Parts: structure tokens; C-alpha cells; sequence
């Protein structure tokens, strides 16, 4: 696709269901396009992945 | 299987004269034609391929043109080196179907044919088959007609015709026809006659002989 | 530098088989095709078949569909044509001709044609064998005179007049084929009317295939 | 354990954008003129008697559309990824671009196969039969390109985000990851991998075959044959390698850093510019070299 | 029917032609019939004794003979003849009357 018709920031897809216990490290990602974005890292697979930041306990833990 | 009608069959132009030959195609061919030349008893050459592009090597006098499905070959002027036959072609539908053929012979003044008849030799009677020959020499043009009549009765279905080619000196033709008859039938009749019809004669010339 | 030479020919009994060979030299054969064109005596040309040695794709003319197996052998860059069920209507001369396909002009090429031809070979299928000739005299009228030859085979026949002495005013008509299966030919030379009765004219005829020498005297 | 990267505002790269705009306008003018001339010469030549190969006409048409639909990208890019035009325009413009670009890429491979067959197999086939075959494959490749472009075009709708606007593709919520990666992979396997492999193999075989023949070597050359593959590779490699690298980054296989983001953005833009240069260089390689074409142009 | 004839000083000319009442022919008869010229569908031919002196054409229906450059040998009536054979064998079934010509 042409670059102009594309979206670029740490991640565009959110994992709908995430295990709270497996969560091990959340990175606050700040960009001028997607603004506030959250990057996590699950211990089950030990691979960085994003979660919908609008989850209730993410705000409680983060903000 | 595409018929490639080609005309005219024969032509006669003096040295250094323009001449054009037209070859036609019943169907439509996507400009895939050639034009070969053939001297008598020799391997035909190539002059024009594609539709109007000349082939390297041949003089620049020869050239071709296209018009719908009626191609034509153009000669600027005939030197005394291109008196041969030309065949057209199409290469857009297998099988390849060559044209009938065109003959371009030298032109000169008309000539008056002479007639001679040769009775069968005495030895020829021993073989059991009798033959007579009617001869025409140094006449013009190729076009000629001769018929056989015996005892004022027409003869047909049994005769041969053959003529030499253009003479390098006289530029004329000679025609010889042979009639073959059974020995028994030979004595049955008494009067043999050869009739010649030609554009150069007022009325047909009758040459006849008896035993 | 392209040269094509044919080989194989000669008379063959009716209903036989032939294998003609067209050896191509000076250029690899894979790129270009090979075509055979037929020419009966005194008639226009006609197409027969074509073979590409590259992958063996072939074609044929409807007139002879199924009777010919054109074969190619890229090993020796040669083309082979095998004939079968020969009939007494293929009497002709066969030329093997190339149709090149250049490559430096790929996208904008021109419809190509036959470029290099060979001398060809003569094929004459007949049911007869060597025989003749039987000279006979063409007596002059009580000037024009000559000689005749009839029932001879095969071609060609050499006619010489008075051991080559006479070369002016002599016409040797082309050979003719008779219904029975043999040929016939005539040769006539004109002489001055006064010359008649003063000079003896003898027609010398030779036939190499049967090496027969015949000499006949001509007189009124 | 948390990290808080406060990415600073992107430097004033607008100079880069202006520079890239200059390159695009040059490509636009050059490509339009060159491709139009090829089509004009090709259509005219038929009257003279030439055998104008259909692939060239179709390929020229494809490149003409691609280079004719560049200005829209320039307008969008000059505003730093924004979009002031209507949604219908976005859908139509992308559809035209994708169809034509894939059409051009496929036609290269089709041309290579046809050339090798012409020197080897088609030599004896009648002209009518091979003409029909070329027409049939021409229709089929257009249809295949049509099929390739449609899936992503249908999934296109704008958003408003601040107060800017964009034309960004929307993909199924339940399968966002699969659709994005799948779209970008088919852009590679059907866009770069298969066409390049076939083209390279067939032209190497052509080099061997032409070398074997004594007559053919003299008139033709053995450098242009390899030049085809080299030019295609240089023009179409950088864009795809950069995009594949970015895809790996999206999956978080690489650490994230501000320098990384800036480098990928500029690199992606630059390599896309080269991918358009491919269309400008295509006609000169495939037509202008032929002596017949130059002489035919000279006589008109 | 033939048209023309008259008296001409050497170096003159006169037009001869005949109209349909194929190929057309012209003859001469010196008060000894013989052949002078003939017209083809598309060229022409002339007797050796008349090479270039006279010219002929076939109008589509009349036929013209631009008899030019008289010489003191052409005093003879000229006739038109028709070759009834489509293949131009030379059979002259129909015979013309001609017109007197004298120089
Ligand atoms: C990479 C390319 C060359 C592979 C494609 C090869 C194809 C075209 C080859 C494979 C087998 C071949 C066929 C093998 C045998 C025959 C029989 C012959 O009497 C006519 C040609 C014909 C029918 C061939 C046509 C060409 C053919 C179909
Ligand atoms: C639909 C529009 C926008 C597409 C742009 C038009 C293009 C495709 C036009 C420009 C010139 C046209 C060609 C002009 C002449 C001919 C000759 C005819 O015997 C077959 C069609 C053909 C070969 C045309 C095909 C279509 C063509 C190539
Ligand atoms: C969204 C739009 C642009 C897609 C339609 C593309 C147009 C330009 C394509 C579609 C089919 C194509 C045609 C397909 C086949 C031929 C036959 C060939 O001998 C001349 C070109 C010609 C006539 C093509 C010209 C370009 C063409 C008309
Ligand atoms: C003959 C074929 C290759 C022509 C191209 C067919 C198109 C329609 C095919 C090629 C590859 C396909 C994609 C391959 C993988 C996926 C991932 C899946 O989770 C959703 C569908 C999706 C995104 C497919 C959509 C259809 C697709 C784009
Ligand atoms: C993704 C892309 C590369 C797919 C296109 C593949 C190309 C190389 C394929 C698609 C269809 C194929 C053609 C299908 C039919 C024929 C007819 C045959 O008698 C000769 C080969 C030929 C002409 C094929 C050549 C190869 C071809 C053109
Ligand atoms: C390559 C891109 C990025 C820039 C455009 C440059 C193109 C037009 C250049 C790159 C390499 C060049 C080729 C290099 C070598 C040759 C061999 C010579 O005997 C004919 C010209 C030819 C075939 C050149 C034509 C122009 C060419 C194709
Ligand atoms: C004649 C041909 C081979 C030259 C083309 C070479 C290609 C590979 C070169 C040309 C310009 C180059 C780009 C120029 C600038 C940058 C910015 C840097 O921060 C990352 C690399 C990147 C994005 C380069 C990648 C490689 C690149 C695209």
C-alpha cells in the first residue's frame, strides 16, 4: 500500500482478553499520533504485546 | 487453406518499364506476405518479406505495398536481368498456400508462324503405331491453338503439345504437336491435315498430305 | 554464412517410402524452423510440412496428411523427412528452406519468411524401367527437317546434331510424358531450301543411363 | 517495572517532504511523456507491417495509469499524511493504483516467459495461434490483478482524530492482526517473490540458449539480458525489505526507540519513491533499446 | 464500323477507329492481306514493319488507331476483326468492311 494510506505507532492491534496474573511489565508509550499507548509483556510467552489501555485495572495500576 | 488468387498470369514489358503484380487473399491476413523470384530450374530467392519491407541484398527497384487484403508488388523499371516468375505467399494461416504464379517474358514484334507436317516414317509402321508431327517455328506470342482433322473429321482426346522457351536471339517460340495413331487406323483414313489458328494469321492455314 | 544441401532421391517404385535429408551448416538449427516445399514439373509451388527440432512441434498440409513423418535430430543439426505410400502424383523437386527467428528484435519483429534455400533433389516415382530410345527419321517435304525419339526412360536425353557441327536454327523441344509411362521428345533444325540435296544431316543421340548410342540418316 | 518514553516532536522534516515532492513531479512528467510515446508508436506501427507485441502495449498502459495517479499522493504527502479530499476519491484512487502496479509487475514475468518460448518453442507455431494465445493471457492477467487489489480496497474508511483527518484501512476487529500481516505478505509473495524468481530463472535460461546458438550471439548482446534482472532488483528490493523490516517491528520483535521510528519513517518514504522510478525506467529498457523501435520513431 | 480515310501528304497523320455493333485487331490489304496491330485487354502489339509508326488503344467500347507518320507504303484498306474466343486464340468469325486509305 502507499505509505500515505497507513497508520504508524507502536501497535495497532489490541489483545481483547489478557490474563491479569501473567502481566509482568507495562511500558507507557507516548507518541504524537496515537497519543497514549500501552505496551505489555506476558510471562506466559515472554513476548511483548499490547492491551487495550481502556481496561479498568490498567488505569487503577497506571493512573 | 486460404486461396491466394494472383493476376495477371502473363505479362510482356520492354526493358526499363514499370510493371506491377497484384496478389489477393480471400480471407484477411495480418500483413504476413512474401514475394519469391524463381529463374527457370533454380532455387527461388526472396525479394520482399513482411508486407512492404525490402530484404537486404536485392536491388532497391523492387518494393511492395499493402491495401486491405490486396497486396501489390511494384517494379520501378525492368533491367534485362529480372525476366523470371514471381510467387506470392501468406504466412498467417497454416498450411502455407503459395500463389498460382506470374510469368514476365520479353516483348517484341509479332511474328508469322510457319506450318510443316511430317508423314510417319516407313520404319515407324513396323512398330505398329503411326505418328505424325505438325511443326511451328519462330512465331509469337506463346498463345497459339492447333487442331487435328483427318478426312475432314475432327480429332480430339489424343495429342500432345510442347513449346520451347524464349529464344535469346529471336525472342520467339516454336510449337511441336505429336499425334499418335494405331497402325490399323492409319490405313483406314487417307487425308491427314493440320490446321493452325493464330492471331498473326488472317485465316487458319491448312497443311495436308496423302499417301 | 548459411548453406543448406539436400540429399536422397531418384526413382522409386509406386507405393514405397523415401527418407530425404536436409543437412544445415553454418548456423545452429534450434532457433530456426525447417520447411519443405514441393514443385511438380511445370507447375506452381506448394507447402508440405515444417518441423522445429527445438521441441519437435510439427505440422502438415491437408493434401498429404498422415502420409509423412517429418523428423528432426538436433544432435547433428539435421532435418529428416520420411515418405510413405508414395503415389504417382508427387513427381517433383524438393527444396528444404529455413525460416529464421532473430532475437535482437523481440518486441518489434517483422513477419519473417524463407531466406536460404537449397538446390533440392529430384523424385520420380514410376512403374517402368530403363528402355529405349528408338530413333526415327522425320523426312522433309518433297527447308525443315529433324529427328524423333520415342519410348525412352529415364530423363535426361542428350541430342547432338552432326557431331555438334550444327548449332544454328536448331530447336530441341522439352521432353513430354506419354500415357503408357514412357517419354517422348523431338528435335528439328531448319536448313535452306537450296541446301537440301547437297549436305547430309545426321542426328546424334546419346542416353547415359543406358549408354545407348544411335545414329540415323535423314533423306527425302 | 514501567517505562515512560516521552518522544519529542519530530524534527522539521518538511524539507525531506519537499525534496521528495520534487522527485515525484520529475517522475510524473518523464513517465507520462515516455509511456505515451511508446503506446503511440506501437499502435501506429501496425499499419507499416511490424509485429507489435501485445505485452508492450498493455504494460505501457499500466505504467501510464500509475504515473498519472501520483499527484494525489503528492497532495496528501505535502500535508504530512493528512487527507483533504473525499472518501470516494480515496477508494477510487487506491483501486486504480493497486490494479495498475500489480498489472505492470506481472507483465514483466509474462514477457520473460514469452521471450524464452519464442526463441525455443513458438518458432514453428503459426502467427495467428500465438497472437491468440498472447491475447488470452493478456485478459487473464488483468483479471488476476483485479482480484488481488479488491480485498483491501473494500476495507477502507476515514477517521477524524485533535482535528485532522486520514484515509486509513479498517480491518475486522476479531482478526486485526491476521488481516494486516496477510495483506502485507501477499504484497510480497505475489508482488516481489514469484515475479522475480520466474524472471531471473527464465532470462538465465535465455542466456544459455542464445549462447549455444552461434548465429544469434553476434546480433544480440549478453549484457542487456542480465541488465533486465539487475534493474528490476535494484528498483523493487529496497521498498519491500524496508516494509518487511517494519512489519517485524510491529510484532515487537525489536526494541522500540525514537531513532528507530524516525529512521523507519524516512526510509519507508524514500524506498517507495524508488518503487515508482521503476515505472519510469521500464519503457526505456524494453523499447528504446531496440534498433527497429528507434528507426520507427525516427520515421515519425 | 471503321471510320476515317482520305488523302495525306507524307509526314501527315489520320485517325482510324471502329465501334462495337474480347480483343480487337487491325489488318492491311495491299491491292495481300496481312497483320499490322492488335489490342489486348490490358497491352498492345504491332507488326515489325510498323514498329512505333502507329499506336492503338481500346476505349471502354470503341477502339482507336492513331495512324501517324505516313510512309509511301500504306496505301491499303484497313479492317477491324474480332477474336470470338475468350482466350484470344485468333479466330476471326466476324469480318469488317474497312475504308480506303491512300497517301
Ligand atoms: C518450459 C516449457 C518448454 C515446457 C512446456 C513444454 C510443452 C509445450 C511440450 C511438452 C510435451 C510437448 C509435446 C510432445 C509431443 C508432441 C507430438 C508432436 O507430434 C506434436 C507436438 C507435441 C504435441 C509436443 C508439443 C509441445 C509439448 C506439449
Ligand atoms: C477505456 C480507456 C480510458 C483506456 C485508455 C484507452 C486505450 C486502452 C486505447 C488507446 C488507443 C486504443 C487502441 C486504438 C486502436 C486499436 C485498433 C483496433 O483494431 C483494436 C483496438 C485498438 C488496439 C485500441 C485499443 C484501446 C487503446 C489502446
Ligand atoms: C480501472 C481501469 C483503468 C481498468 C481498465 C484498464 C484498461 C485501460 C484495460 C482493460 C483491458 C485492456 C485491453 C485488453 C486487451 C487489449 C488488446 C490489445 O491487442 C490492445 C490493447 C487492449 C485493447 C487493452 C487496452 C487496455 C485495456 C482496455
Ligand atoms: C489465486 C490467488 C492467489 C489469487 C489471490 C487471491 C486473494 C483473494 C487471496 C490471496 C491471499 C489471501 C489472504 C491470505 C490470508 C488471509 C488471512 C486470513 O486470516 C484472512 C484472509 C486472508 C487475508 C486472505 C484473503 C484472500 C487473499 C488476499
Ligand atoms: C503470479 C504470476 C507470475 C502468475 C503468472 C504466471 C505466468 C508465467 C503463467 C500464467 C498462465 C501461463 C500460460 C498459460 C497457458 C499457456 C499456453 C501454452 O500453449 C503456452 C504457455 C502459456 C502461455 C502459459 C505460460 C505461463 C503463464 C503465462
Ligand atoms: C537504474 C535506475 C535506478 C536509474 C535509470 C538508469 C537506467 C536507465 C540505466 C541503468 C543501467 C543502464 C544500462 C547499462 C548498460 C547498458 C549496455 C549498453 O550496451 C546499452 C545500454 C545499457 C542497457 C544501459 C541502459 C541504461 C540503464 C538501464
Ligand atoms: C544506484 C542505486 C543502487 C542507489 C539506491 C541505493 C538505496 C539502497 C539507497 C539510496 C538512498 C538510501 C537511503 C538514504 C537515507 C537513509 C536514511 C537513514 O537514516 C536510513 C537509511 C536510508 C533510508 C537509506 C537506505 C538506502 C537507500 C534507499
Amino acid at each position: 500500500k502507499p505509505v500515505s494510506l497507513s497508520y504508524r505507532c507502536p501497535c495497532r492491534f489490541f489483545e481483547s482478553h489478557v490474563a491479569r496474573a501473567n502481566v509482568k511489565h507495562l511500558k507507557i508509550l507516548n507518541t504524537p499520533n496515537c497519543a497514549l499507548q500501552i505496551v505489555a509483556r506476558l510471562k506466559n510467552n515472554n513476548r511483548q504485546v499490547c492491551i487495550d489501555p481502556k481496561l479498568k485495572w490498567i488505569q487503577e495500576y497506571l493512573e | 487453406d486460404i486461396q491466394m488468387t494472383q493476376s495477371p498470369s502473363s505479362l510482356s514489358a520492354s526493358v526499363g518499364d514499370r510493371v506491377t503484380i497484384t496478389c489477393r487473399a480471400s480471407q484477411s491476413v495480418s500483413s504476413a506476405v512474401a514475394w519469391y523470384q524463381q529463374k527457370p530450374g533454380k532455387a527461388p530467392k526472396l525479394l520482399i518479406y513482411s508486407a512492404s519491407s525490402l530484404y537486404s541484398g536485392v536491388p532497391s527497384r523492387f518494393s511492395g505495398s499493402r491495401s486491405g487484403t490486396d497486396f501489390t508488388l511494384t517494379i520501378s523499371s525492368l533491367q534485362p536481368e529480372d525476366f523470371a516468375t514471381y510467387y506470392c505467399q501468406q504466412s498467417y494461416y497454416y498450411p502455407i498456400t503459395f500463389g498460382q504464379g506470374t510469368k514476365v517474358e520479353i516483348k517484341r514484334t509479332v511474328a508469322a508462324p510457319s506450318v510443316f507436317i511430317f508423314p510417319p516414317s516407313d520404319s515407324q509402321l513396323k512398330s505398329g503405331t503411326a505418328s505424325v508431327v505438325c511443326l511451328l517455328n519462330n512465331f509469337y506470342p506463346r498463345e497459339a491453338k492447333v487442331q487435328w482433322k483427318v478426312d475432314n473429321a475432327l480429332q480430339s482426346g489424343n495429342s500432345q503439345e510442347s513449346v520451347t522457351e524464349q529464344d535469346s536471339k529471336d525472342s520467339t517460340y516454336s510449337l511441336s504437336s505429336t499425334l499418335t495413331l494405331s497402325k490399323a487406323d492409319y490405313e483406314k483414313h487417307k487425308v491427314y491435315a493440320c490446321e493452325v489458328t493464330h492471331q498473326g494469321l488472317s485465316s487458319p492455314v491448312t497443311k495436308s498430305f496423302n499417301r | 554464412e548459411v548453406q543448406l544441401v539436400e540429399s536422397g532421391g531418384g526413382l522409386v517404385q509406386p507405393g514405397g517410402s523415401l527418407r530425404l535429408s536436409c543437412a544445415a551448416s553454418g548456423f545452429n538449427i534450434s532457433s530456426s524452423s525447417i520447411h519443405w516445399v514441393r514443385q511438380a514439373p511445370g507447375k506452381g509451388l506448394e507447402w508440405v510440412a515444417s518441423i522445429s527440432p527445438s521441441y519437435g512441434y510439427t505440422s502438415y498440409a491437408d493434401s498429404v496428411k498422415g502420409r509423412f513423418t517429418i523428423s528432426a535430430d538436433t544432435s547433428k543439426n539435421t532435418a529428416y523427412l520420411q515418405m510413405n505410400s508414395l503415389r504417382a502424383e508427387d513427381t517433383a523437386v524438393y527444396y528444404c528452406a529455413r525460416v529464421s527467428y532473430w532475437d535482437w528484435t523481440w518486441g518489434w519483429s517483422k513477419y519473417e519468411g524463407m531466406d536460404y534455400w537449397g538446390q533440392g533433389t529430384l523424385v520420380t516415382v514410376s512403374s517402368a524401367s530403363t528402355k529405349g530410345p528408338s530413333v526415327f527419321p522425320l523426312a522433309p517435304s518433297s527447308a525443315a527437317l529433324g529427328c524423333l525419339v520415342k519410348d525412352y526412360f529415364p530423363e535426361p536425353v542428350t541430342v547432338s546434331w552432326n557431331s555438334g557441327a550444327l548449332t544454328s536454327g536448331v530447336h530441341t523441344f522439352p521432353a513430354v510424358l506419354q500415357s503408357s509411362g514412357l517419354y517422348s521428345l523431338s528435335s528439328v533444325v531448319t536448313v535452306p531450301s537450296s541446301s537440301l540435296g547437297t549436305q547430309t544431316y545426321i542426328c546424334n543421340v546419346n542416353h547415359k543411363p543406358s549408354n545407348t548410342k544411335v545414329d540415323k540418316k535423314v533423306e527425302p | 517495572v514501567v517505562d515512560t518514553v516521552m518522544c519529542p516532536n519530530m524534527p522539521n522534516k518538511s524539507v525531506l517532504l519537499y525534496t521528495l515532492s520534487f522527485i515525484y513531479i520529475f517522475i510524473f512528467v518523464i513517465g507520462m511523456i515516455a509511456n505515451s510515446v511508446v503506446v503511440w508508436v506501437n499502435i501506429q506501427a501496425k499499419t507499416t507491417g511490424y509485429d507489435t507485441h501485445c505485452y508492450i502495449l498493455n504494460l505501457a498502459i499500466a505504467d501510464l495509469w500509475v504515473v498519472l495517479t501520483i499527484p494525489v499522493w503528492v497532495v496528501s504527502l505535502v500535508q504530512h499524511n493528512q487527507w483533504p479530499m473525499g472518501e470516494l476519491t480515496c477508494k477510487v484512487t487506491h483501486l486504480i493504483f493497486s490494479i495498475n502496479l500489480f498489472g505492470s509487475i506481472f507483465f514483466l514475468t509474462c514477457m520473460s516467459v514469452d521471450r524464452y518460448l519464442s526463441i525455443t518453442y513458438f518458432t514453428n507455431t503459426p502467427s495467428s495461434r500465438k497472437k491468440m494465445v498472447r491475447r488470452v493471457v493478456c485478459i487473464l492477467v488483468w483479471l488476476l490483478a483485479f482480484c488481488v487489489s479488491l480485498p483491501d480496497t473494500y476495507y477502507l474508511k476515514t477517521v477524524t482524530s485533535n482535528n485532522e483527518t486520514y484515509c486509513r484501512s479498517f480491518y475486522p476487529e476479531h482478526s486485526i492482526k491476521e488481516w494486516l500481516i496477510g495483506m502485507e505478505l501477499v504484497s510480497v509473495v505475489l508482488g516481489f517473490a514469484v515475479p522475480f524468481s520466474i524472471i531471473a530463472v527464465f532470462y538465465f535460461l535465455l542466456a544459455r540458449a542464445i549462447s549455444a546458438s552461434s548465429d544469434q550471439e553476434k546480433h544480440s548482446s549478453r549484457k542487456i539480458i542480465f541488465s533486465y534482472v539487475v534493474v528490476f532488483l535494484v528498483c523493487w528490493l529496497p521498498y519491500h525489505v524496508a516494509v518487511l523490516l517494519d512489519i517485524f517491528s510491529i510484532l515487537h520483535y525489536i526494541p522500540f526507540t525514537c531513532r528507530l521510528e524516525h529512521a523507519l519513517f524516512t526510509a519507508l518514504h524514500v524506498t517507495q519513491c524508488l518503487s515508482l522510478v521503476h515505472c519510469c525506467v521500464n519503457p526505456v529498457l524494453y523499447s528504446f533499446i531496440n534498433r527497429n523501435y528507434r528507426y520507427e520513431l525516427m520515421k515519425a | 464500323q471503321e471510320s476515317g480515310g482520305g488523302l495525306v501528304q507524307p509526314g501527315g497523320s489520320l485517325r482510324l477507329s471502329c465501334a462495337a455493333s474480347y480483343a480487337m485487331s487491325w489488318f492491311r490489304q495491299a491491292p495481300e492481306r496481312e497483320f499490322v496491330a492488335v489490342a489486348r485487354r490490358s497491352g498492345a502489339f504491332y507488326a515489325d514493319s510498323v514498329q512505333g509508326r502507329f499506336t492503338v488503344s481500346r476505349d471502354d467500347n470503341t477502339v482507336y488507331l492513331q495512324m501517324n507518320s505516313l510512309k509511301p507504303e500504306d496505301t491499303a484498306v484497313y479492317y477491324c476483326a474480332i477474336d470470338s474466343d475468350t482466350f484470344y486464340s485468333g479466330s476471326y468469325d466476324y469480318w469488317g468492311q474497312g475504308t480506303q486509305v491512300t497517301v
